[PDB]
């Protein structure tokens, strides 16, 4: 969760030199970026999620 | 009887259990680095025909010619295989399509479109049962100054949704099935108001895979992706999967394959460009059973 | 020293019962116009979307499965009057047996059936199941159809829903009050729970994103917008 | 001969179930304008003082934890009119997860979360949690902030609490009546008890000398002056 | 699996035990001469340098020359040692207060106190995370014919109360840390009454050790006396102690230095005499980790 | 004391042209400004920081008398030393053609006629970048692109601590 305690710091990315094109090429472009975790992790504590609910459901 | 074990501990020890019961359902439920890069998992992460262990590749007189192959993929680790204890599977190249700047992306599922190819289609239909794995090739080439990325993903159970807001579940067997034809995807929904009439087909979302998931999760799925800067053609490696063994081929289809403009077509500078995708697909180590007179469904 | 996997095993990851249903009994005064309530319900984890989720991250898995049971009991007139305490009996109606139409019916006899005979007050029921399945593996998800239309018969008869295998997969749970009529009527529900023990799990999905719209994958217009608005130079 | 310190140890020490907290819930007549009552506590030793100076005789601990909970109910109304046998939920909401906005609702599904269905009249409900820590001991007192302020970013966002490190800790208590409303209404209070198993200690402090006044160390004027008069030469 | 033992007797026979679940947590509470002067746990008892076996004392370009030593405490029995499996850390001297007949006592945090101090602050800054020791010596002399006694006191996480009634946990990040300037003592607690802009800071009353707790009791915590009649300083070396190995040093503070008059200043007859009290502080085995961009507090 | 590796970056496309001539300079003393005076570079100027410092075609004598610039006025075919540039060549370098590379790296040691000595007053290493061949790009009668460089000190260590120099750096 946000939370300053247990903050995690901060990702950028930046132009170190420029995109450089020749004429009759398109100038603009995408990039697509991606995230996974790494074999050294691990997670804890079993609960429940907000990403979904029945808000319409009576338990 | 009595199983002694060693307790779950911190790490700065053990418990006891009897079974009291005949059934093992009546079980309780029994509990069970140098380089972080390194995948858990790797099957579960999308393989190389290199990656396992396993050009011109070839099926009975078909053959692909190709260099490109650290673009491609074997599905979970695993290669086709005989339902164990043809020239009627060969490749098959479907009618090709075409991406341009507005697409939003096409899917196809197995084996439906390949209903219709030769003798594997004839076989098909002349059995109860039928099972089979496939080789499925992606092609697609532009020039060093055309840019995109196709996103193509092998989706297994590919349950796709409908048209509909007031009924559910009630796409029809004809529309569900497009064969070799295919099938597209849209970038908005648009519910199929017409009530006493329904259009009773599927409404899919690009963004939701067409299924109520993120597409930018799809990677799970075994896949490829075609980097117009990089590579022209991919290819898929896909072995039977299913909750069966064998199954019917006509009621069910086993595999999706959905491709999607991950990045958007463009060119040097014409507002409206055109490249061309064509598959060719192939079914692998395929097995039929329970021959009979032939099945003729009412596709429309 | 050193982290472990153990509690997102997937057993650990499952290992918690989930409410799947909420059936509704009751016990009415004799005299009244209106039928004595039994429950019948059919057998699914679709109703309630929490443990739904959960295992759609999977198309195919394997478990035995523990059903428990947790029966509450209220008044429901002003009334003033009271009752004994009630015994409910939970009879699993497999697909093929005769289902139950009345509190009073022969069905209740239950010989080959499988009943369980609940006494209100004591710790709440169960019974574990092992894996009824009649295919390898439970499906989470049939990209195809029952039956085929065929060209020759009529459209109507080869038609059927998508997605959809077996009109009845598991049978269906069965409810009522074993107690007689009584004078001040009580209303009571049982609260359904499951959990996946020994499980296996195959060919993984990303999870459900938009609101569920029934026993399939559809979606409704209108809840498809999930994600929030966040500019992208901004931390 | 010779005598033991054992009953002076550190687990003999902390070795009882200390009241920690009171909830109240209730369960209404449907008919009622207002709500039905439903409790929500944030997990801590510091809402009762007996265990809290306790443990504060120590800078930080490590330890299991077992929790009791002894539940009481009575009537409210004149009324003359009863209820049947109550069904209490006790559901733990780990700091993350969804908080029940009613009685009601679909987080008490209980899908991953760990709950506890109670039976009214039944020996105390009982459970262990694990060390639970996200450091390696829990701390007792923090001289410290949650988050340091940057001149360049403004006042107010650099903000926080004294003494404090998360927001949310350990999560909350969620408790419910599962049965539905009664025409005559009852009110319910469930006691935690709380005791540290397997513990260990480090760093000693001097105890409380003062009325607590809040979950930090901070005083109130007024208090100030607990030793009592007694003069130099009298025994 | 079943566990036998001796049951817990008087002085003038067994019990069996199984553990019945699989987790720890679970498992019942496990139960475990001749000089009396003796202390069965001497490290909770603040030893010296000499106590636990380890003059001119050195740090760098930094050094000490002490006579004085038996006047020396190791916190905890425990020597500084780096986060196991640099010439920023040496000897800082701090802005010297003035001892006088009516004083009623001086704090200082750590790291607080010393993050302005040339490299180490410099360090401390430019790091996400940073341990370390500490070596505290206090230095105050006076005459044979003066008189007093210091009372020097190392408090780990030394929380101290603050200035509202109204109001809890609320003094402000800038008043909580003074930086080596301070911080000081009273005799009497007065309530910041002004409600609407509020002081926002501690107010520490010394016979409650500033945190409710009993001055004669401060003793069980890491500390030294400065007795006037027999010595002039005191040194106090201290380990990194926390609930973790290593922390954010700009957000916590681990330990805090207290400085109290046991006794009261006193001199030959001098209505109002006065005696200067410096702190030479030096960090120890001392690490620093996570370096980025640098980190520029809104102090004031 | 303190090595270090160089990183010169300079992308462009397959249809730009040039070429960069990058060279370590050991000692690099630069020209004054002056004809009326000598080794009068002022250590302000001498000392750019950062920011750089750049050649130039042209010698122009700085001829204000009464208030002197004070600065260097180094000549690109000399190298700004006396030297010609074509012999540049002695010193450790590295050509940079945007034809066959985009990027350069100088591995440099700790020169020196001493062990250590103060880096607040004297520059051991000097980084000279000139255009061998110039920019060209397509047709553009005038293109640019981007040179980038990453510098890390090696092997490198201190000694003699005391207060902080606080330079007149202006
Ligand atoms: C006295 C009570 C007896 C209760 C007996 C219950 C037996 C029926 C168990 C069915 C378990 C179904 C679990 C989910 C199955 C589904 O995944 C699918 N649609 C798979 O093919
Ligand atoms: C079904 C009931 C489940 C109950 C689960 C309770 C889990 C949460 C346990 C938290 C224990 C907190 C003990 C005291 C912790 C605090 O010392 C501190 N502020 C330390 O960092
Ligand atoms: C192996 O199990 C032999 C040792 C068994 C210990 C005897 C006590 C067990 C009591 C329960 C058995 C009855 C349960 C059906
Ligand atoms: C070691 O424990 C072997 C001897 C065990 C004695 C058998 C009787 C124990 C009965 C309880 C076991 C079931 C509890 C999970």
């Amino acid at each position: 969760i946000d939370d300053s305690f247990t903050e995690g710091g901060y990702i950028s990315v930046f132009y170190q030199t420029r995109i450089v094109v020749p004429l009759s090429t398109p100038r603009e472009m995408d990039i697509l970026g991606f995230v996974s975790a790494c074999n050294d992790f691990s997670v804890r504590l079993l609960r429940d999620t907000t990403h979904i609910e029945q808000k319409a459901l009576a338990q | 009887g009595a199983q002694v074990s060693s307790q779950k501990v911190g790490a700065h020890i053990n418990y006891t259990t009897i079974n009291y019961y005949r059934d093992s359902a009546s079980n309780a439920a029994s509990k069970q680095i140098k380089d972080v890069l390194i995948k858990t998992a790797p099957m579960l992460n999308s393989p190389n025909i290199e990656a396992c262990g396993y050009l011109q590749l070839t099926l009975g007189n078909s053959t692909i010619t190709t260099q490109e192959a650290a673009n491609s993929v074997v599905a979970y680790g695993r290669w086709p295989e005989y339902l164990r204890d043809v020239a009627a599977c060969r490749f098959y190249t479907l009618d090709t399509v075409s991406w341009t700047k507005e697409s939003r992306g096409w899917w196809w599922k197995l084996p439906d479109a390949l209903r219709d190819m030769g003798l594997f289609g004839q076989n098909m239909y002349y059995h109860y049962l039928g099972r089979s794995g496939y080789t499925v090739h992606v092609q697609c080439n532009a020039s060093k100054f055309h840019q995109g990325a196709l996103g193509v993903f092998a989706v297994p159970e590919m349950c796709l949704a409908g048209d509909s807001n007031t009924t559910t579940m009630h796409t029809s067997y004809q529309n569900a099935n497009p064969g070799e034809k295919g099938g597209t995807f849209t970038g908005t929904f648009t519910p199929d108001n017409n009530q006493t009439s329904p259009a009773r087909r599927f409404c899919p979302v690009d963004y939701l895979l067409g299924n109520g998931t993120l597409l930018g999760n799809a990677f799970v799925f075994p896949h490829q992706i075609i980097n117009l800067r990089t590579n022209n053609c991919a290819t898929l490696v896909l072995p039977y999967v299913n909750s069966l063994s064998i199954d019917s081929m006509v009621k069910h289809n086993n595999w999706g394959i959905a491709i999607l403009p991950l990045a958007p077509l463009n060119f040097a500078s014409e507002s409206s460009p055109e490249i061309p995708i064509t598959l060719t697909i192939a079914p692998m180590c395929c097995e039929f059973n329970g021959l009979r007179n032939i099945t003729l469904p009412r596709l429309q | 020293q050193h982290r472990s996997r153990s509690e997102s095993s997937i057993e650990s990851f499952f290992a918690r019962g989930a409410c799947v249903t909420i059936m509704t009994v009751d016990n009415p005064a004799s005299t009244t116009n209106k039928d004595k309530l039994f429950a019948v319900w059919k057998i699914t984890y679709k109703d309630t979307v929490q443990l739904r989720r959960k295992l759609e991250f999977f198309t195919y898995s394997r478990f035995d499965m523990e059903l428990t049971f947790v029966v509450t009991a209220n008044f429901t007139e002003t009334n003033n009057g009271h009752a004994l305490n009630q015994v409910y009996q939970i009879m699993y109606v497999p697909p093929g047996a005769p289902v139950p139409e009345k509190w009073d019916d022969y069905t209740w006899q239950t010989s080959s059936n499988p009943s369980i005979f609940y006494t209100y007050g004591t710790a709440p029921a169960r019974i574990s199941v092992p894996y009824v399945g009649i295919s390898n593996a439970y499906s989470h998800f049939y990209d195809g159809f029952s039956k085929v239309p065929l060209k020759d018969q009529s459209a109507a008869l080869g038609d059927s829903l998508y997605g959809a295998a077996s009109l009845n997969d598991f049978g269906i749970l069965a409810v009522r009050v074993v107690n007689d009529h009584n004078p001040t009527k009580v209303t009571s529900k049982i609260r359904v729970y499951l959990k996946p023990k020994h499980i296996r799990v195959w060919c993984p999905r990303p999870p459900r994103a938009v609101a569920y719209y029934g026993p399939g994958v559809d979606y409704k217009d209108g809840t498809l917008t999930p994600l929030s608005t966040k500019d992208l130079t901004t931390y």
